This record gives structure tokens, C-alpha cells and sequence, in this order.
């Protein structure tokens, strides 16, 4: 309704104006179908500009990192009607936010019916679950013998909605999905999308053994980019398309202006001598007139000792010169590139010339002296 | 006193160090790719971008405007302007690698329907990202640019000698 | 000549109106109007000056009722005073408003008034009290630091931005973004003003970390005018974010980008090359947002025209700066064509990208006989996981100089057996949208008029009559540029030229579509390094004569 | 060189009478011969303006003329200040004939005319004086905006704006004096002080002493002039921040220890009152408890070339009011304890 006469009553159902002069309610508010305990006194007048608001142990817990949103709605809010409905929004947002903690699940449906489904799979296909079950992340092999993951990750009503299915494979996997559908009905969809990309991993695959492959270190199946290495200090980035990989990439040559020129001249010469029905080795092979190294440095493959913010090397004059105290990161910086971004951060703190502070990558502690 | 620690200070420390990193001027987006390429190369070889983008959506309350109103934006409406371009700039770049669900949460609030004072920048982004999924075509005049634009495009283009060409298919 | 006061003495009362309500402009809303409507203001004043030019003051009284308390009003007001000539024009007024030998009181005390305005125009210490004293005491004129108080005074700001910029969420000062936007509305009067290229140039980069704009679009349009009619000269790193956080600035370069092709400069793809490279659209096309916003104004355009030759022409000089600029500053982690071109396999891109210089002359003909191949692959087979369809991989094949235009000038070369693959591609570029039935028909049609062509060049110099009959319905164009090739290609052209040009030059739009042809032409094979002398020297002199003719 | 000498002092003359009111005799003429002077000069300042010996003899010239009419008892002339003033001489002098109330009509005519005739000359060779006086106007306008919509009264003053600049122009106007060794920097110091406002003219120096070298002979005649006159001094280390101190003292340590001497000085003059916790001043103007502890906080926030120092220099002053290691005795204690 218009009037917080009959409007409180339906928008608050359990909260009880105890005295006559309804200054003092008292009891329940709702909020993702869970009912919380609030004492709210008002002075003799109808102003939350001064009021008391008293919670139970429960609710202040959920309205941790909120307390000055509810302290300043108290004083701008006109009404308790607008008020309660700020208030029941806010417990909904910070519910949803701290969504690990609050399931209760319906058990009969849930916990038997994913056992039973899972019994229904075959029991080397899981891999994972999380306690609160919230998680599963499944494993299906190729002809090939290759494994593929897959994470799942699962509400309150699985058969119902959804289960969102978070997965490696570089193209959108989609599923059809009904509420007759079933782990197996999605894991179905899953083995469909691996026996049809085949011919994409069989090449990256390919790659991998025959060549240096350079910047992506043991790669995950997401990559369509490969920086291969190539006599030396000059590397090619190839970028493919995965429905017909086979096919030419967006290909190009990184290093030394006199050493890129010869090949990108033959590149554009020999490129009608492409074909797709050999491979990209047997197509490169022949286009560029060469044999590759297969790992020419296999374990000093490349350190970036540029930046690791710009990522250059040569940044007017400054070189990589500023490194962590760390075995894991060693990661080089320039004294601009690592002042310009400590002096944002709410961790570091600046001595005379000195600035201690934490490491972009690694987070430890790393010391910067202008 | 009026200090805000970082809107993803609470998250996953690698798209912490993204989101750091976008907020670095236009050659933000590259950074975005140096950064993925030495993320690959750590211990952690999967970005969960699925992980990543409900965080960008997870609603959390400002009081702006009047004195007091209350209103709740997503990640995407609060975090600075600049890590917003220089987001979807990167999603182009890494689009088949995603799950849909996820990224249309996103354009959603992308398209930007019923605000007042929009992210043209954004909403264009969402039309160029809707185009390249295969669910926005609309049927509409959802074309990235501004109708003002569109108008003053036809409107030059007449004064010239129409092609020969059909492009058009009546 | 007719009315010399109705409009402006309308515009006077809306003006005065105006500069009553704003008055020394002390406040955000009063200012952000001044700002706005201060462009209209000059030009009245403009139009006002030659009025008040003309005529002597003291012996008339048109607007000399107000006049005084407007220039007060616009004087004071110190955003007026800031903007490009409104300063020196109120001055000129003001010469025009004196009288040499004065009879009333009156004209004496206005005279003596206009001197006072001027003072406090040019010379008054509205500043700081104690620097005034300092320096009066030093000896020094306002002149003679002014200049060194603004310069230091700029940096000062320009470093406070910049602190900001690389604090961003530490417990510091965080300076008062209503000072960052206030600065922003004082920038935009003095764009033009040198002494300021550090401070502007530090907002466009120095945006920090709200989620709201913090600055006024008027600013940005303020802006965006300076850098296109070359009155700023920013650095480019500037410019990429400018873009890349206002777009009716990014819409309206790619207009002012179109006004030359279309307007000032048809067919002088010299100066439009010298455009693209002069404001730095390649430079911000490297960024994937702005190529996008770019390249679908472009597509609008193709289909606003029906293939206009002209925006074809703009495309390719445009290209050309792109690839060139994208190469350049793209070693290290550079965005792939998927992400440039996305809507068609980056196999074709790749393969256009190739540039016929670096190749030989006699190879060109087995690069076009490829990419005929691979748009039938993709145009034939319209199935998943591809082009969308024709339009798509077409609006690619535009934006390539050196392949779409090599085709006809190899057919001419090869008219004795012409490949079905280079009749297919030709008919696809001057006819997308055919189906088989109409391109496969348009194909014969050509091989049997190249029977006709290929026995008169093999013949004498012979009539234009006979041509005209094999030229005599939707394939006009491609038989007339086809046709044009042949002239300015065979020995046999140079003497029956303008005998085919006036029967071809029905109306002024082919007239322009061959100015444009031949321009296209002559930066094609400057550019290749490709010549037989006559054909240019030819081409030259029939273009120089036509523009005449129009 | 020495054709340029009557040149300048008769556009001198002229120029000094430019400000002032007998304008009656003036006519076209006048007007028409004072530009065309004052165009040579500027054509001068163009053409051997740089690298010459004629630029040295013309500011022996200037510093002559300065000091000589010196600024005391006759008129305070400003006058043409220095050499690029001469790059806009011409200006000066319009300038100047503007704010003449009493310049006749005729004349202002005649010059308003010449200056802006208008349009006509929008094509132009040399950057001409319409454009010099509009592009000032603007200035004029920026700064006034500037300082109402944007200017901070920054607390690190040795990163201030006006400050910055009055510091560099007093800085300018020594390197000249000291070249010319015409009277000794101290003098013109010392008539500063005598007739200026003395609160903001510290703060300059204090900037002046941190300001990095430019072509620090002025830093190292500003320490001498300082510690020559000590009365003076007590009031720099009186009225300014300790920020501003602690870098003096960082950077020129010839100030450090008559400053703790100041301190020792004062210290001294305290008493305990058992009523209030506190050090009290019996005099009002004697520096309270709070203003001290600020200070030698300061002093030792600091680097270590200073804070052993005035450590060392405490400890000391200890031990000599009897090394007690409780307050209510020696105000030296009390420091003592407060500083950790
Ligand atoms: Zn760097
Ligand atoms: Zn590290």
C-alpha cells in the first residue's frame, strides 16, 4: 500500500509494534527466506536521525563491513518503511556475497541423487569435490589417451537449474541442458566436443614435441598462440584458427631488423605453396625453406629480463635493473616502472630515498632506493 | 580518513595484479596480455576466468548523488573507467576461451539499460562483443555507435556518387 | 543588404541577456554555460566589429544604449577574455567606441572609461597580495614574470595530477576531484594558449581511479577541434586515451577523416595519406577498441553509397597507415587479427597483409589467382566456423590496396586465355551479391569483350564507335574501368583518349568516379614503384583537364 | 656598442616619464619615434643580443643605472628591468601610457590606432605587438582563473608556486649584483628587510636556500647575510614551519648549531608548574612546549649527519642542569623522554 500502515504489514510481516505509541518493534526480518532478530527503538517522535537499532550475534556477523552504510541510512533515510527495505536489500547482497558459508540443501533430492548419477558414470571419472559438495571437476580421456578436466560447480538444486560447467578447450563448449538431463546427459556434450576438436590438438601436440615452443611452459589446452624459437635470438609467434587449424595463421617474426627481412620476403613469395591437407610443420618447412631447432636452450628456454610491467626492454635509457630478493619470482623491473606502481599500493612505505613494499608477482618484500 | 583499499583487494591475488595493471594507460590492454602470457608460465597454467567475471558482477553499496541514496553497482560500474575499456579490449582478444553464462552476466550490465549518464564506451564494447558471440544482431538499431553519428554519416554520404555494387539484398 | 540591425539587434538582446546572468562567471554552471555558448559569442562579435567598424561612435546610437555595459559584462568576465579573438576584437570595439575631440561630457567620460577596462584588462594585480608587493618592490612589471609565474604555476599542477595518478588508493592526499574537474573548465577557453600543453596533456593521462567520468565533455570536444584544425600539437600518447575515454571525440575525427574525402579535397589521396598520417588515427588504431569504432563508420558508409570508389579509395591510403603504424610499435605482444578483423579467417588478412613491392611483378598474378580460390572457399561454402557469409570477406578484400586493384591491369596482360579465377574475383569486386547465375554470365560477357579488345590492340589505332558498341544494365562500371585500364595500358590509347571520354561522361558522377580512378591509379603505382611513363604522364594530363570540365 | 649607449638611455628617460602625468605636450610624433626606438631595441636583442660583449656592456649599463638611482628618498622607478626586457620594451612603455590617466586624446587615438589598427595586418612577418598584448590578456585571464579554480597553498613551501617564483626572481636579481660588485649583496638585503613585508619575505629565502644551481653563489650569500645579522635569524627560525628548517639545516650545515643554540637559548627560559604537566613561558612571546617538541622532533627526523649532532648537543645541555632521569627539573629530561 501507499500508507506504513498496511504497506509495513506486508513488506515486514514479523516486526511488532510492542507499545501503543509505535515507537518500539520488535522481532523478525526476512531476507533469502531466513528470519532475522532486531530490536529497533525510536524516540517519542518518528525520526531515525536518533534512534536505537539492537541486533542478535547472527545478524551484526552477516553485517560485518557494512556498519557504516546501516549508521548513515539511519540518519539520511526519511521513513522506517524505505529504511527496512534499504536494510532487507543489503542482508539479500551480503547473503548472496558470502554465498559458501548458508546452503541448506534439500538432502532427499540432492546428496542420493548425485551419488546415484555418479554411480550411473563409473567410478574412475571423478576427480574432485569439494566438502560442501559444491565443486566437481571430472576427467574423460580422447582415442588418443589424452585427459581433459572439466569443473562443474553446482547450486543448491542441481536437477532444477544449471550446474555451470567451467572447462580448458580454447571454442565456447555449450549443453543443452533440461531438467531431465543429468551429469551424463552434459558429460555426453563434453566426450562430443573432444572427439571433434582433434585435429587442433593433434597439431599443437605436434608442435610441442617437434620445436622449441618459448613462452607458454608446459601449456594448457586454451592455447592457440605458440612463440617458437628459431635459430637464435629471433623468434616466430603463430596465432591459429581452431575449426580449420590446418589452415594458414596470422604468423610473424620477432628480432633483428636484417635477420626478419629475408624470411618475411619468402613468406610472402612462397605463400601460395600453403596447402591444408599436410601439416603447419610440413607447410612451414617448405614456405620458409628451413629446419627448426628442437629446443636449441632447453633450460635457460627464455628469462623475460624486461620490465615485467611494460614488459621493454630500453625504457628511455633505463634498462632491467631492479630485481626480488625471492628463489620463485627473480623477476627484473625498472627503478620507474616499480616506483610508479609501489606508490599506489597500501602496503609500501617510504623511508628518506628508500620505499619497502611488495613484489607485483610474488608479493614479498621488495626494497626500491631512488 | 577517506582512504579506499583497492576494490579487488579481496580477490585472487594474479587478477589483482590484472586489474592493477589495466589501470596503466591504453597500452593497459597489451599489459593484460604480457600479464596472461607470465600467469601461463607460473605454477598456476589455468586462469579461471569463470572465477574472475561473478566477481565482476558482485553487487556492493555506495551512497553518490544526493547526500544520502543508496544503490548497489556491480564490479564493472565501480572499478576505474580505464580497467573497463581496457577489459573487454582483452576479452576480444581471449572471446572463444570463456564460458557464455558468465559473459553475458556481464554484458548485460554492458548494455547499460536504464541508466542515466551511460558508458557509451561500454555498451559499444558490449554490441562489438554480442556481434562476435552470435546472440545480439537484436534485429534492432543495436549498431556500436551513437544514432547522432549514424545521422551525420548519411548524411554526407548522399552528397557522393552512389556505387554500382549491391550490398543491400531486398 | 536589407536589414543591417533586425538579426543582430535579436542576438544583441539574447546575448546581453546572457552576459547579465554569467557576470565575472564565479560559479561551476554559470562557467560551464559561458564555456558552451562563448564559440557563437566570437562570432557575433565578429559580425558586431564590422557594424561598429563602418560607423564612428558619439553621432549615432544603433546599440549604444547597452554597448558599454556588454563589453563590461564580457570583459570582466574572464572566460570570455581567454577565447582565440574575442580578447582583441573587444579591443577593436572598444578603438571604435572612442572619440578623438570630445563636445558632450559624455563622450569624454565613456573615452576615460575604456582606458579604465583596458588597464583592467591588460595590467591589473588580481592575484595574491604579498607577491604583488614582493615583486613591486624587486622592481618588476606584471610582463616580466607573468609569464615564468604561469609556466611554474602549470607544473606545479601537472606534477600535483601526477602524484595523484601513481597514489592511486594510498592514504595520502587524494586531491579534491572537484579541483580536477574545475581545472578542466578553465583548460578549455586556453586550448590554444602554449603556455598550458604541459597541463592538458597531463589531465588527458592522469584519469586515476573512479568509475565515473570526472570531467566535462565540452573539455573533450574543446580538445578533439584543437588537435584535428592543428592548433594544439599534443604528443600522440596524449591523443590514444583522449579516444580511449570519450567517444563523440573518436565518432567526430572519423567525420572530419570523411569531410576531406567528400567535400574540400576529392581525389587527392596525396593529401588524404598526409591526413590519416598528420592526426594519428593509425597510431590509435593499434589499440583493438578504436579500430573497432572506426572500421564500423566505415561499414555504415559502404552501404549509405553503394560502393562509393571514393571511401574505397580512403580505406586503402588508411590501411596502408595502419599496417605500417601497427608494425612499428608491436615487437613484443602484439593483438592478433581475430581481434582487428574478426569476422573473417585470419588466413585471408594474412595473406593480403603481403605487400606487392617486396614481391616480383610476374608472381602477382599467382597471389590473385590464390585469394580467388580462398574467398570462393570461403564465400561458396558458407558453412560454420568461417566468414558469416560474402559482405563480410568483401569489406576485407576493401581495405587491401595492391590485391583488389591488380586484378583488371592482369587481365589485360593475360586477355589472350583470361583464368576463370581472376574473371570470378573481378566480377566479385564491382558486383557482390550476384548469385552464380548473374557472376558466371558477367564473366563470359567480359572474356568475350577482351576477344573484341584483344583484336583491336592487336590491330592499328583505330575508331572509339567500334569500342562503344562491345561497351553498349548492371555491369557498366566494371566494362568502364575495365575499358579505362586498356586505354591508358596499350600503345594504341594517347590519341583516341577524349573521343572515348566524352562518350563515356554521360553525367558529372563518372566524371568524378575516373578523376578518383586515375588518382587511385598514380598513388597505386608511385607506391609499387610500377611505371610505363606514358600511361602516367597521360593519366596526369586528362585528369588535370577533366577537374576543369567537372 | 657605443652607438647603442645614447639609444638606450634616451628610451630610458622616455620610459621613466611614460608613468608619469605631464602628458600634454605629448603628440603623434612623440609616440611615432618612441616605437620605432623601442623596435630597435627588440631588433637589437634579436640580432647581436647573444654571446657578445655589447650584452655584458649594456648590463654594466642597467646595474649602473639601477644603482644609481638605487630605489631610495627621490622615486622608486622600477625601470627596464634586465636583458630580455629589452625583448619587450616597446609593450613596457604602451603599457604605461595606457595607465596615464592624464594622456591626451589625441595621442591615446593616434596609439590605439597603431597598435590595433585591426585585421588587416593578420598577415604579419615579425610577432607583432597586437599579438604580444593579446596573448598577455590571455595569460592575464589564466592566472586569475588558475589561482581561483585550481591554485594550493601547498604545506611543503619548497614545492610552492608563488613561492618558487618570487624566490628565483630575488635569486636573478643577486647573480646580477654579484657580477656587478657595484655596492655588496648584504646592503640590498638589509633595505629588503628595512622596507618589505618581512613575514612572506622569509618564506622566500627559505626556498631560495633548496632551489638546485642554475647557470649557489646566492644560497652561499644568503648563509653568510644570515649569520652576519643573528637578530634577523632569530625571527627566520621563529616564524616558519620545521620542515623548512630541518632541510635548511640538511643541505647548508653552517646554520645547524647557532639554530640549536637558539633552542638552548629558549629551552632555558622554561619553567615546570607541578599544577599542570606542563613547561610554561613566564613571557608570551616565548616559544610554548608544544612549538619546541615539534622542532627538535624535526631536527631529528632527520639524517644522521644532523641527529647525532643536536643528540649529542641535548645529552650535553643535560648533564650541565644535572643529569636527573625524572621531570619536573631540567627541561632537557623532559625532551628526552618525549622523543621516544
Ligand atoms: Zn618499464
Ligand atoms: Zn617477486
Amino acid at each position: 500500500m501507499a500508507v506504513t500502515e498496511a504497506s509495513l504489514l506486508r513488506q515486514c510481516p514479523l516486526l511488532l509494534p510492542q507499545n501503543r505509541s509505535k515507537t518500539v518493534y520488535e522481532g523478525f526480518i526476512s531476507a533469502q527466506g531466513r528470519d532475522f532478530h532486531l530490536r529497533i527503538v525510536l524516540p517519542e517522535d518518528l525520526q531515525l536521525k536518533n534512534a536505537r537499532l539492537l541486533c542478535s550475534w547472527q545478524l551484526r556477523t552477516i553485517l560485518s563491513g557494512y556498519h557504516r552504510i546501516v549508521q548513515q541510512r539511519m540518519q539520511h533515510s526519511p521513513d522506517l518503511m524505505s529504511f527496512m527495505m534499504e536494510l532487507k536489500m543489503l542482508l539479500e547482497v551480503a547473503l548472496k556475497n558470502r554465498q559458501e558459508l548458508y546452503a541448506l540443501p534439500p538432502p532427499p533430492q540432492f546428496y542420493s541423487s548425485l551419488i546415484e548419477e555418479i554411480g550411473t558414470l563409473g567410478w574412475d571419472k571423478l576427480v574432485y569435490a569439494d566438502t560442501c559438495f559444491s565443486t566437481i571437476k571430472l576427467k574423460a580421456e580422447d582415442a588418443s589417451g589424452r585427459e581433459h578436466l572439466i569443473t562443474l560447480k553446482l547450486k543448491a538444486k542441481y536437477p532444477a537449474e544449471s550446474p555451470d560447467y567451467f572447462v580448458d578447450f580454447p571454442v565456447p563448449f555449450c549443453a543443452s541442458w533440461t531438467p531431465q538431463s543429468s551429469l551424463i546427459s552434459i558429460y555426453s556434450q563434453f566426450l562430443a566436443a573432444i572427439e571433434s576438436l582433434k585435429a587442433f590438438w593433434d597439431v599443437m601436440d605436434e608442435i610441442d614435441e617437434k620445436t622449441w615452443v618459448l613462452e607458454p611452459e608446459k601449456p594448457p589446452r586454451s592455447a592457440t598462440a605458440r612463440r617458437i624459437a628459431l635459430g637464435n635470438n629471433v623468434s616466430i609467434n603463430i596465432e591459429v584458427d581452431p575449426r580449420h587449424p590446418t589452415m594458414l595463421p596470422e604468423c610473424f617474426f620477432l628480432g633483428a631488423d636484417h635477420v626478419v627481412k629475408p624470411l618475411g620476403i619468402k613468406l610472402s613469395r612462397n605463400i601460395h605453396l600453403w596447402d591444408p591437407e599436410n601439416s603447419v610443420l610440413q607447410n612451414l618447412k617448405d614456405v620458409l625453406e628451413i629446419d627448426f631447432p628442437a629446443r636449441a636452450i632447453l633450460e635457460k628456454s627464455d628469462f623475460t629480463m624486461d620490465c615485467g610491467i611494460c614488459y621493454a626492454y630500453q625504457l628511455d635509457g633505463t634498462i632491467p635493473d631492479q630485481v626480488c630478493d625471492n628463489s620463485q619470482c627473480g623477476q627484473p623491473f625498472h627503478q620507474i616502472c616499480l616506483y610508479e606502481w609501489l606508490r599506489g599500493l597500501l602496503t609500501s612505505r617510504q623511508s628518506f630515498n628508500i620505499i619497502f613494499g611488495e613484489c607485483p608477482y610474488c608479493s614479498k618484500p621488495i626494497t626500491l632506493k631512488m | 580518513e577517506g582512504v579506499e583499499p583497492a576494490p579487488w583487494a579481496q580477490l585472487e591475488a594474479p587478477a589483482r595484479l590484472l586489474l592493477q595493471a589495466l589501470q596503466a594507460g591504453p597500452e593497459g590492454a597489451r599489459r593484460g596480455l604480457g600479464v596472461l602470457r607470465a600467469l601461463g608460465s607460473r605454477g598456476w597454467e589455468p586462469f579461471d576466468w569463470g572465477r574472475l567475471l561473478e566477481a565482476l558482477c558482485r553487487e556492493e553499496p555506495v551512497v553518490q548523488g544526493p547526500d544520502g541514496r543508496l544503490e548497489l553497482k556491480p564490479l564493472l560500474l565501480r572499478l576505474p573507467r580505464i580497467c573497463q575499456r581496457n577489459l573487454m579490449s582483452l576479452l576480444m582478444a581471449v572471446r572463444p576461451s570463456l564460458p557464455e553464462s558468465g559473459l553475458l552476466s556481464v554484458l548485460q550490465i554492458a548494455q547499460q539499460d536504464l541508466a542515466p549518464d551511460p558508458d557509451a564506451w561500454l555498451r559499444a564494447l558490449g554490441e562489438l562483443l554480442r556481434r562476435d558471440l552470435g546472440v545480439g544482431t537484436s534485429m534492432e538499431g543495436a549498431s556500436p555507435l551513437s544514432e547522432r553519428c549514424q545521422r551525420q554519416l548519411q548524411s554526407l554520404c548522399r552528397g557522393l556518387g552512389l556505387g554500382g555494387r549491391r550490398l543491400k539484398s531486398p | 543588404m536589407a536589414q543591417d540591425s533586425v538579426d543582430l539587434s535579436c542576438d544583441y538582446q539574447f546575448w546581453m541577456q546572457k552576459l547579465s546572468v554569467w557576470d565575472q562567471a564565479s560559479t561551476l554552471e554559470t562557467q560551464q554555460d559561458t564555456c558552451l555558448h562563448v564559440a557563437q559569442f566570437q562570432e557575433f562579435l565578429r559580425k558586431m566589429y564590422e557594424a561598429l567598424k563602418e560607423m564612428d561612435s558619439n553621432t549615432v546610437i544603433e546599440r549604444f544604449p547597452t554597448i558599454g555595459q556588454l563589453l563590461a559584462k564580457a570583459c570582466w568576465n574572464p572566460f570570455i577574455l581567454a577565447y582565440d579573438e574575442s580578447q582583441k576584437i573587444l579591443i577593436w570595439c572598444l578603438c571604435c567606441l572612442i572619440n578623438k575631440e570630445p563636445q558632450n561630457s559624455g563622450q569624454s567620460k565613456l573615452n576615460s572609461w575604456i582606458q579604465g577596462v583596458l588597464s583592467h584588462i591588460l595590467s591589473a594585480l588580481r592575484f595574491d597580495k604579498e607577491v604583488a608587493l614582493f615583486t613591486q618592490g624587486l622592481g618588476y612589471a606584471p610582463i616580466d614574470y607573468y609569464p615564468g609565474l604561469l609556466k611554474n604555476m602549470v607544473l606545479s599542477l601537472a606534477s600535483e595530477l601526477r602524484e595523484n595518478h601513481l597514489n592511486g588508493f594510498n592514504t595520502q592526499r587524494r586531491m579534491a576531484p572537484e579541483r580536477v574537474a574545475s581545472l578542466s573548465r578553465v583548460c578549455v577557453p586556453l586550448i590554444t594558449l602554449t603556455d598550458v600543453d604541459p597541463l592538458v596533456e597531463a589531465l588527458l593521462i592522469c584519469h586515476g581511479r573512479e568509475p565515473q567520468e570526472i570531467l566535462q565533455p565540452e573539455f573533450f570536444e574543446a580538445v578533439n577541434e584543437a588537435i584535428l584544425l592543428k592548433k594544439i600539437s599534443l604528443p600522440m600518447s596524449a591523443v590514444v586515451c583522449l579516444w580511449l575515454r570519450h567517444l563523440p571525440s573518436l565518432e567526430k575525427a572519423m567525420l572530419h577523416l570523411f569531410e576531406k574525402l567528400i567535400s574540400s579535397e576529392r581525389n587527392c589521396l596525396r593529401r588524404i595519406e598526409c591526413f590519416i598520417k598528420d592526426s594519428s588515427l593509425p597510431q590509435a588504431a593499434c589499440h583493438p577498441a578504436i579500430f573497432r569504432v572506426v572500421d564500423e563508420m566505415f561499414r555504415c558508409a559502404l552501404l549509405e553509397t553503394d560502393g562509393a570508389l571514393e571511401i574505397i579509395a580512403t580505406i586503402q591510403v588508411f590501411t596502408q597507415c595502419f599496417v605500417e603504424a601497427l608494425e612499428k610499435a608491436s615487437k613484443q605482444l602484439r593483438f592478433a587479427l581475430k581481434t582487428y578483423f574478426p569476422y573473417t579467417s585470419p588466413s585471408l588478412a594474412m595473406v593480403l597483409l603481403q605487400d606487392p613491392q617486396d614481391i616480383p611483378r610476374g608472381h602477382w598474378l599467382q597471389t590473385l589467382k590464390h585469394i580467388s580460390e580462398l574467398l570462393r572457399e570461403a564465400v561458396e561454402d558458407q558453412t560454420h566456423g568461417s566468414c558469416g557469409g560474402p559482405f563480410e570477406s568483401w569489406f576485407l578484400f576493401i581495405h587491401f590496396g595492391g590485391w583488389a586493384e591488380m586484378v583488371a591491369e592482369q587481365l589485360l596482360m593475360s586477355a589472350a586465355e583470361p583464368p576463370t579465377a581472376l574473371l570470378w574475383l573481378l566480377a566479385f569486386y564491382y558486383g557482390p551479391r550476384d548469385g552464380r547465375q548473374q557472376r558466371a554470365q558477367t564473366m563470359v560477357q567480359v572474356k568475350a569483350v577482351l576477344g573484341h579488345l584483344l583484336a583491336m590492340s592487336r590491330s592499328s589505332s583505330l575508331s572509339a564507335q567500334d569500342l562503344q558498341t562491345v561497351a553498349g544494365a548492371p555491369a557498366q562500371q566494371l566494362i568502364r574501368h575495365l575499358l579505362l585500364n586498356f586505354l591508358l595500358w596499350a600503345p594504341g590509347g594517347h590519341t583516341i583518349a577524349w573521343d572515348v571520354i566524352t562518350l563515356m561522361a554521360h553525367t558529372a558522377e563518372i566524371t568524378h568516379e575516373i578523376i578518383g580512378f586515375l588518382d587511385q591509379t598514380l598513388y597505386r603505382w608511385n607506391r609499387l614503384g610500377i611505371e610505363s611513363p606514358r600511361s602516367e604522364k597521360l593519366a596526369r594530363e586528362l585528369l588535370k583537364e577533366l577537374r576543369t570540365q567537372v | 656598442m657605443e652607438s647603442l649607449l645614447q639609444h638606450l638611455d634616451r628610451f630610458s628617460e622616455l620610459l621613466a616619464v611614460s608613468s608619469t602625468t605631464y602628458v600634454s605636450t605629448w603628440d603623434p610624433a612623440t609616440v611615432r619615434r618612441a616605437l620605432q626606438w623601442a623596435r630597435y631595441l627588440r631588433h637589437i636583442h634579436r640580432r647581436f643580443g647573444r654571446h657578445g660583449p655589447i650584452r655584458t656592456a649594456l648590463e654594466r649599463r642597467l646595474h649602473n643605472q639601477w644603482r644609481q638611482e638605487g630605489g631610495f628618498g627621490r622615486g622608486p622607478v622600477p625601470g627596464l628591468a634586465n636583458f630580455q626586457a629589452l625583448g619587450h620594451c616597446d609593450v613596457l612603455l604602451s603599457l604605461r601610457l595606457l595607465e596615464n590617466r592624464a594622456l591626451g586624446d589625441a595621442a591615446r587615438y593616434h596609439l590605439v590606432q597603431q597598435l590595433f589598427p585591426g585585421p588587416g595586418v593578420r598577415d604579419a612577418d615579425e610577432e607583432t605587438l597586437q599579438e604580444s598584448l593579446a596573448r598577455l590578456a590571455r595569460r592575464r585571464s589564466a592566472v586569475h582563473m588558475l589561482r581561483f579554480n585550481g591554485y594550493r597553498e601547498n604545506p611543503n613551501l619548497q614545492e610552492d608556486s608563488l613561492m618558487k617564483t618570487q624566490a628565483e626572481l630575488l635569486l636573478e636579481r643577486l647573480q646580477e649584483v654579484g657580477k656587478a660588485e657595484a655596492e655588496r649583496p648584504a646592503r640590498f638585503l638589509s633595505s629588503l628587510w628595512e622596507r618589505l613585508p618581512q613575514n612572506n619575505f622569509l618564506k622566500v629565502i627559505a626556498v631560495a636556500l633548496l632551489q638546485p644551481p642554475l647557470s649557489g653563489e646566492g644560497s652561499q650569500v644568503l648563509v653568510h647575510w644570515l649569520l652576519g645579522n643573528s637578530e634577523v635569524f632569530a625571527a627566520f627560525c621563529r616564524a616558519l614551519p620545521a620542515g623548512l628548517l630541518t632541510l635548511v639545516t640538511s643541505r647548508h650545515p653552517a646554520l645547524s648549531p647557532v639554530y640549536l643554540g637558539l633552542l638552548t637559548d629558549w629551552g632555558q627560559r622554561l619553567h615546570y608548574d607541578l599544577q599542570k604537566g606542563i613547561w610554561v613561558g613566564t613571557e608570551s612571546q616565548d616559544v610554548p612546549w608544544e612549538e619546541l617538541h615539534n622542532r627538535f622532533q624535526s631536527l631529528c627526523q632527520a639524517p644522521p649527519p644532523l641527529k647525532d649532532k643536536v643528540l649529542t648537543a641535548l645529552e650535553t645541555c643535560k648533564a650541565q642542569d644535572g643529569d636527573f632521569e625524572v621531570p619536573g627539573l631540567s627541561i632537557w629530561t623532559d625532551l628526552l623522554l618525549a622523543l621516544r
